[PDB]
RNA sequence: UCAACUUCAG
């Protein structure tokens, strides 16, 4: 009547990649750290953009999109900031966002790109992810982009542009065991990277008595969150979130007594 | 002086023929406009076969 | 025009409960748990976790709408137990999970590097 | 002149005054929601916001109108307008007016459309008395009409750029009279044909197919998962069918708990051999085939168009003629519910792997094609030799017309054949077709085997140049290549000539339904 | 687009 | 557009090469607009003395 | 007509049930004294359609025979279709 | 092979297809000749001697595919398609969203829709070099799963993935140009532009008039709502009259440009433009260069879309039941075809009768990229977690974003203006 | 127009990746050796590169509104 | 207010019911400047 | 403003 004891083994740990596996967990449990990972691990990112002088091509609004989706280092301060809306100070101050400037004219002859690496922050813990460069505009002779930029705290759910992590694959049963997919012709199909099965056989023999453990995880960070710790922040996210539910829980409880 | 004829764009009498497409983009044409209509009153109309 | 706001999908408007109780007259001892902005992350983990508990007798969750942001989850449970508890002993399991998960993940963590 | 003015289609006797422009109505897009029930249309909150109902106040209604009309249009759930006794609106959009926002019984409060109001639904054209329905309104995100699949087929309509009328009644008695003569549940069977208008359809009636074969077996969780979206449930859950080894139910013990009431019925599936009631197992079925449902319970069968489609004695039109229109409209809603999500357990898709057939199935084709061919070279020769003798009532070049017209269609059929006893149970194509959601067996032939002939204003394809048909192909040509006959399946391709035929039995299809439109609409104006 | 019998 | 004759409209052999046959608008203009073909080209007109 | 020589149908037609329900409903709305104890109903169709079931909407209905001749049929005495 | 070679050296060889046509290679017919010409399709299957059909050609097809005109051109492997599905896609592609024209920010037009981050098709025909679809593309390509997700797909509808559409997939910009000509027609009645005074011009509005500038004009870069006057033009009364122009209702704007010139008459003009950027909606119109289009149905973030092995997620749903009664297999045909592109590198070639590209060859190749032959792939339900028991075609198809969106046509009446002569609703 | 920041299937960084891509291609490297030298490995990721047409180069001939 | 010229790019002031016409070049087409008041974009 | 035209949607 209790949760089972996972267990963690990580195979792969590169600045850009972390390859584990879960085992002795529950199929809804590891799907739900997998979605918390795409959408509820809190990042930092461009939210408020003003610009001052847009003789580029592109229009304002496209200057804007670029920006927001340019990645910002988040490991350390996105914990101790807090959310706009939480911030007591009217608009944004230090403690709620960090803010950008962009100042580029393209004086000389030859086109000017213009890069993440313009972007110059107030607080030196969150950069572009510079330390080539994302490109934001290609600015010809006599064009030019000034602006000034917010970034905010925020998670997947508001904004794809909050996504920590680019492609979270999650694969469970690598040998079809449990047949939770049935496959027309079994030997057309190719072998998985974590398959343990002989060349010869294409499926694993049908386990009745078999649930969904011991699933393999390849999280790959944006640069923005270190990926080992998107995935500790991706646990602690979905305890606090059970912690608030079970605190509402126990106040309506004690309402309805 | 009897009249004036409508110049269909990029043809031999348009001022657009015979320029390269940097001469073009210096007049702010497109270099890849197919031409082949007439600017009348403003607005582009094409003659249908 | 008629987008509605993205921060809808996760923040209550002012006077909206995250978890009302209802309880299912068509049996004895079932409840009907609605959660305020929450989706399948929640609703599918509190339901694998009573799932696993052998006094539940029936739990499921349903997201109404998807446009709308709601999670329904009945529960019933055998006599001599009650659903709210079933409720709060799925949460509190999966809290105890949870935090064993990040200790053996940092411990894998510091494992994997120096060494 | 005065005559002009009232004469034709936009003059005042048939332009202004048997039909004209009214208010209270709005048009937008449409798009699917399996959520929504039969008679629940989604509405955006913009159009809601501008369409307004007057609503007389009185002591009972009193507090809730005052509440509206404090937050006034701007805030949504508002009103626009105060209509007083004498007549006069008070305008709630422009200026607080914080004199004349008192209300008295009596007064009129021109509140915003609101979740539950009766609006009428139209697609033009309106063919049948279907095309008009009373749907209750939801007000969901976004700017799209939001309806139910299985309304979609009276109304004629596909979510692919359509757009839907909305009227919404203004009183309560055009109100009342809209929903007892017009509401959807109400319109399920037609007076027309005797049959329900309206049937599972699309993702719905294939998956239901494939929930009611005998293989389906759902565990405790799914079947769970599963009941937690019927809403007609009793908090019951059945005893499995198998209770050991492990607990597993079935799909049609499932979908036994969708059936309402005790509903008997007989339907038989679309591939029920016929030679299975004649001879043994009769009511064993080896292949699941036939449907029995006594006192409300699916005992055996697998669900098709027969059963749960628009037909007369489908389990649709028994359950509409036996239980009432309420609860078939909760029959249809609770088996779009439960089966959409054990769809999202199994899944479908179409793929090339369904357009391939077995090397011995093409090669079984490409043999037939070549037979085909010889016989066709063969009745030519017989025609040129002068052997050919006239069958009555045709002329020489009717009879041999004929002749090769018969057998081009007899190898093209051969062919489909073929390429449809290569169909696995796996094939997606053939799961479309069986459960009648979509699709022919002469579509699946035309992917996999032939595309069969192309013909043009019922002859083949005709010598458009000097007596032949294409440059490439020589005078005097009548062999199947010439003449149109399309030897490759779609999934092959088409070769060049083959392609320019195929595009002229398209052209003609198209000229068709055009031209048709308008004949078939001045036959209507004038029956009517 | 099929046969003399069918449809186009 | 309003004569409902299904003879002007059917794409004809002769349009092989030279107008598309897929391109065509839907509706009262069915088969009577039509489009060039790639490589098609339209004389321009000489003297036949 | 009189009670006897009625030779309309005794069933109320679905026309004649949605005008009675609207109209009952119209007048409710209008503050009309309700025939019926509403159980907390305060939509005026819902206490019209209450009304109905209870047979005591105080309208009767004259159906016009196509001779012009008037039967005056009681709600009360139609027997509801539904 | 001399001309062959002469013309491949094209440049600065002074060799051009007029050479070709003065050395007498080929050849103009027109339909007359073409009644007393034999033709061959190919010069390799027809001319080279076999089981003779013809040994008299006259005349040999460039190339087959020139039949085609210039918007069935685009249409990848459109001889295995049902024929009215490219005609279909012929008026569909006439319709979808790219960069017009490169001088699209000179020219102030009305209605221009202007696609942010347009794509050249991973499967190409070589005639669309010819047209310019490379220099010039209108649509994306994206990952779509031919599946039954969670019934908003169905009938003709497309789910759409939100995370996708937050990333830049189909974000479009529709500019609004509006034109306004002071005008004097009396000697004492003339127009000006000016900012309308509430006590000195009798018509007046609710709407906004701070927005307008000294000259009665907008500034560019103000954002305006609709109903906002974008124009203020006064009219001297024989005190004064409003003949401001107002934004379109809906419009929800920022001013991009605002020229103030001359016109023929040498009255002052105006004209302003105004940017909206349009978002994917789950009204707007996708469709495919096959034929088939659909609304979005309904968009799923990241999270929810299905998911494969690889952590790849399906740009766009589309149901599977729009493939079987069309018949467009050229669909399928193109998503294999571009699954097989995107892993090799190469731009799929998708000509219409090039007979040395079948759908076996190209499940070959796909094979030796590590994937299914046929294209299917084990999906994992993105709300569970769970394998999808049938495994779910998915490949990189190219869409287009048709000019019809939701916006535009969401209408509402309630008591608003009314004819003159009929005193009924006005229409429109 | 200009290369999207990040991938729309997945979300990965592709915007840094055209110019770098670009001088791969000048070197002498096929597309899809390229591609993997990016470090592109998803096909949804190999599309962003592959497929991409630059039109902000053409659009840079023309002159400046204001100069 | 301040009108860029659309040929030489000189901002030139034209008051009100005066020709526009750029001062140094004469081209009859002018363009209104971008406004000084700054609109904030998410930039979602 | 109203008439006319054309182009589209289903
Ligand atoms: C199915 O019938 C409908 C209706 O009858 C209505 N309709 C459409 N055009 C007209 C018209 O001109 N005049 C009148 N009176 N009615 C009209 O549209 C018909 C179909 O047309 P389609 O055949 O193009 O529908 P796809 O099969 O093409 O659907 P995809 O796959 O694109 O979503
Ligand atoms: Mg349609
Ligand atoms: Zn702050
Ligand atoms: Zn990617
Ligand atoms: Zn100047």
């Amino acid at each position: 009547p209790y949760a089972n004891q996972p267990t963690v083994r990580i195979t792969e740990l590169t600045d850009e990649n972390v390859k584990f596996i879960i085992e002795n967990t529950d199929l809804a449990v590891a799907n739900s750290i997998r979605r918390v990972f795409i959408a509820e691990v809190p990042i930092i990112a461009i939210d408020w953009v003003q610009i001052d002088a847009n003789s580029s091509v592109l229009h304002d609004e496209f200057i804007a999109h670029r920006l927001g989706l340019i990645p910002l280092t988040s490991d350390d301060i996105v914990d101790k900031l807090q959310y706009s809306r939480d911030c007591t100070c009217e608009e944004f101050c230090p403690e709620c966002s960090v803010e950008f400037t962009l100042d580029v004219r393209c004086n000389e002859d030859q086109t000017r790109h213009v890069t993440s690496r313009d972007l110059i922050s107030n607080s030196p813990r969150v950069i572009p992810v510079t330390s080539d460069d994302i490109l934001i505009v290609k600015l010809r002779k006599g064009q030019e982009l000034r602006l000034r930029a917010y970034a905010k705290k925020g998670f997947g759910k508001e904004h794809a542009k909050w996504n920590p992590t680019a492609g979270v694959a999650f694969e469970y049963d690598p040998d079809n065991a449990l047949r939770h997919t049935v496959y027309p012709k079994p030997e057309e199909w190719p072998k998985s990277e974590y398959s343990e099965l002989d060349e010869d056989e294409s499926q694993a023999p049908y386990d009745p008595n078999g649930k969904p453990e011991r699933f393999y995880y390849n999280v790959e960070s944006c640069g923005s969150l270190r990926p080992e710790t998107i995935v500790l922040s991706a646990l602690s996210g979905l305890k606090k979130k059970l912690s608030d539910l079970q605190t509402q829980l126990s106040h309506e409880i004690q309402s309805d007594v | 002086f009897i009249g004036k004829i409508p110049i269909m764009l990029r043809s031999t009498y348009c001022l657009l023929n015979g320029l390269t497409d940097r001469d073009l983009c210096e007049l702010n044409e497109c270099p890849l406009d197919p031409g082949g209509y007439f600017i009348i009153n403003g607005s582009e109309k094409v003659l249908i076969a | 025009m008629n987008a509605p706001p993205a921060f809808e999908s996760f923040l209550l408007f002012e006077g909206e409960k995250k978890i009302t109780i209802n309880k299912d007259t068509k049996v004895p001892n079932a409840c009907l748990f609605t959660i305020n902005k929450e989706d399948h992350t929640l609703g599918n983990i509190i339901k694998s976790q009573l799932l696993k508990d052998p006094q539940v007798l029936f739990a499921g969750y349903k997201v109404p709408h998807p446009l709308e942001h709601k999670i329904i989850i009945r529960v019933q449970t055998t006599p001599d137990y009650s659903p709210q508890e079933a409720f709060t002993n799925a949460i509190t399991d999966l809290i105890s999970e949870l935090s064993l998960l990040e200790e053996r993940f940092r411990v894998a963590i510091k494992d994997k590097q120096e060494g | 002149s005065l005559k002009q003015r009232l004469k034709g289609k936009e003059g005042r006797v048939r332009g202004n005054l048997m039909g004209k422009r009214v208010d209270f109505s709005a048009r937008t897009v449409i798009t699917p929601d399996p959520n929504l029930s039969i008679d629940q249309v989604g509405v955006p909150r913009s159009i809601a916001a501008n369409m307004t109902f007057a609503e007389i106040v009185t002591p009972f209604n009193i507090d809730r109108l005052q509440e509206l009309v404090r937050r006034g249009n701007s805030q949504y759930p508002g009103a626009k307008y105060i209509i007083r006794d004498n007549g006069d609106r008070i305008d709630l959009r422009f200026h607080p007016k914080p004199s004349d926002l008192h209300l008295q019984t009596g007064y009129k409060v021109e509140r915003h459309m609101c979740d539950g109001d009766i609006v009428i639904f139209n697609r033009q054209p309106t063919l049948h008395k279907m095309s008009m329905m009373g749907h209750r309104v939801r007000i969901l995100p976004w700017s799209t009409f939001r309806l139910n699949l299985s309304v979609t087929t009276p109304y004629n309509a596909d979510f692919d750029g359509d757009e839907m009328n909305l009227h919404l009644p203004q009183s309560l008695e055009t109100r009342a009279e809209i929903q007892e003569l017009a509401m959807v549940p109400r319109m399920i069977v037609t007076p027309q044909s005797n049959r329900p208008v309206m049937g599972i359809v699309q993702d719905t009636l294939t998956a239901v197919r494939k929930f009611t074969k005998r293989d389906v077996f759902l565990e405790r969780g799914e079947v769970m998962n599963l009941l937690m979206f019927l809403s007609t449930w009793d908090g019951k859950v059945p005893q499995p069918a198998i209770l050991k080894p492990r607990p597993l139910w079935t799909g049609k013990q499932i979908f036994s708990l969708i059936i309402p009431g005790h509903i008997n019925c007989i339907r038989t599936h679309s591939t029920h051999p016929d030679d299975e009631d004649s001879g043994p197992y009769k009511h064993i079925s080896p292949g699941d085939t036939k449907v029995v449902v006594e006192n409300g319970e699916l005992i055996m069968g697998i669900l098709c168009k027969k059963s749960l489609g628009t037909s007369a004695g489908s389990l649709v039109h028994i359950s509409y003629l036996e239980m009432g229109h309420d609860i078939t409209r909760l029959f249809y809603s609770n088996i779009q519910t439960v089966i959409n999500n054990w769809l999202l357990i199994e899944g479908h898709t179409i793929g090339i792997g369904d357009s391939i057939a077995d090397s011995k199935t093409y090669q079984d084709i490409q043999n037939t094609i070549k037979k085909a061919k010889q016989d066709v070279i063969e009745v030519i020769e017989k025609a040129h030799n002068n052997e050919l003798e006239p069958t009555p009532g045709n002329t020489l070049r009717q009879t041999f017309e004929n002749q090769v017209n018969r057998i081009l269609n007899d190898a093209r059929d051969k062919t489909g054949s073929s390429a449809q006893k290569s169909l696995s149970e796996y094939n997606n194509f053939k799961s479309m077709v069986v459960s009648g959601a979509k699709g022919s067996k002469i579509n699946i032939s035309q992917v996999i085997a032939v595309v069969g002939q192309q013909n043009v204003e019922g002859k083949r394809i005709p010598f458009g140049f000097k007596h032949r048909t294409l440059p490439h192909f020589i005078k005097d040509d009548y062999g199947p290549e010439s003449r149109g006959f399309v030897e490759n399946s779609y999934l092959a391709g088409l070769t060049p000539t083959e392609f320019f035929f195929h595009a002229m039995g398209g052209r003609e299809g198209l000229i068709d339904t055009a031209v048709k439109t308008a004949e078939t609409g001045y036959i209507q104006r004038r029956l009517i | 687009i099929w046969g003399i019998g069918c449809n186009p | 557009r309003d004569g409902k004759l299904a003879k002007p409209r059917q794409l004809h052999n002769t349009l092989w090469g030279m107008v598309c046959p897929a391109e065509t608008p839907e509706g009262h203009a069915v088969g009577l607009v039509k489009n060039l073909a790639l490589m098609a080209y339209i004389s321009v007109g000489s003297q036949p003395s | 007509q009189a009670n006897q020589k009625r030779i309309t149908t005794p069933y109320m037609t679905k026309y004649e049930r949605a005008r009675v329900l609207g109209t009952r409903a119209l007048q409710i709305a209008m503050c009309a004294p309700v025939m019926v104890e509403l159980e907390g109903e305060t939509d005026p169709l819902l206490i019209a359609m209450k009304e109905l079931k209870a047979r005591k909407i105080p309208i009767i209905i004259r159906r016009y025979l196509p001779d012009g001749s008037y039967e005056d049929w009681g709600v009360d005495e139609l027997i509801i279709s539904d | 092979k001399r001309h062959i070679d002469q013309l491949k050296e094209r440049e600065y060889n002074n060799y051009s297809w007029q050479d070709l046509v003065a050395s007498g290679v080929v050849e103009y017919i027109d339909t007359l000749e073409e009644e007393t010409v034999m033709l061959a399709m190919t010069p390799d299957d027809l001319q080279e001697k076999e089981v003779a059909y013809c040994s008299t050609y006259t005349h040999c097809e460039i190339h087959p595919s020139m039949i085609l005109g210039v918007c069935a051109s685009i249409i990848p492997f459109p001889d295995h398609n049902q024929s009215p599905r490219n005609t279909y896609q012929s008026a569909m592609g006439k319709q979808a969203m790219g960069v017009y024209i490169t001088n699209f920010h000179v020219r102030m037009d009305t209605l221009a829709h202007v696609l942010y981050y347009p794509q050249k098709p991973l499967v190409t025909t070589r005639s669309m070099e010819y047209l310019r679809f490379r220099e010039l593309p209108a649509g994306i390509n994206s990952i779509v799963a031919i599946a039954s997700y969670t019934g908003y797909n169905q009938e003709d509808s497309v789910i759409m993935n939100r995370s996708a559409v937050d990333r830049g997939f189909f974000r479009s910009v529709f500019y609004r140009s509006y034109k306004e000509q002071e005008s004097k027609k009396g000697f004492d009645q003339e127009e000006v532009f000016e900012k309308p005074t509430r006590e000195t011009c009798q018509g007046m509005r609710h709407a906004i008039y701070d927005k307008l500038d000294d000259d009665g004009l907008i500034a560019p870069g103000v954002r305006v709502s609709g109903d906002d006057v974008i124009i203020g033009k006064t009219v001297t009364l024989p005190t004064k009259r409003d003949c401001s122009t107002f934004l379109r209702t809906s419009e929800t704007g920022i001013v991009d440009q605002v020229m103030v010139t001359l016109n023929q008459e040498g009255y002052k003009f105006c004209k302003i433009r105004v940017r909206s950027v349009r978002i994917p909606q789950i009204g707007d119109k996708f469709a495919s260069r096959h034929g088939q289009k659909g609304t979005c149905g309904i968009q799923y973030r990241q999270e929810d879309m299905p998911f494969t092995c690889e952590g790849i997620t399906p740009d766009i749903i589309i149901n599977p039941h729009a493939i079987p009664s069309r018949m467009t297999i050229g669909h399928l045909i193109e998503c294999l075809q571009g699954k097989v592109s995107a892993n090799k590198g190469e731009i799929g070639d998708a000509t219409p009768f090039n007979d040395a590209v079948n759908v076996q060859k190209i499940s070959n190749l796909l094979s030796d990229y590590g994937y299914h032959l046929r294209g299917n792939e084990v999906l994992y339900n993105g709300f569970t977690g769970r394998k999808i028991t049938s495994q779910i075609f998915i490949g990189p198809t190219y869409y287009q974003r048709l000019k019809h969106m939701v916006d535009d046509k969401i209408h509402s009446r309630a008591r608003g203006p009314i004819q003159i002569l009929n005193r009924q609703p006005m229409e429109g | 127009m200009i290369i999207p920041v990040r991938c729309f299937t997945c979300g990965k960084i592709v915007g840094n990746k055209w110019e770098a891509y670009l001088g791969l291609l000048q070197a002498e490297y096929t597309e899809g050796d390229a591609l993997d030298a990016l470090g592109l490995k998803r096909y949804c990721c190999r599309r962003m590169l592959l497929a991409h047409v630059d039109l902000i180069e053409k659009l840079l001939n023309y002159a400046p509104l204001e100069k | 207010m301040i009108y860029i010229c659309g040929e030489c790019h000189t901002e030139n002031e034209i008051k009100s019911r005066d020709p526009i016409r750029c001062r140094e070049c004469g081209y009859r087409i002018m363009y209104k400047k971008r406004t000084k008041r700054l609109v904030v974009f998410d930039a979602r």
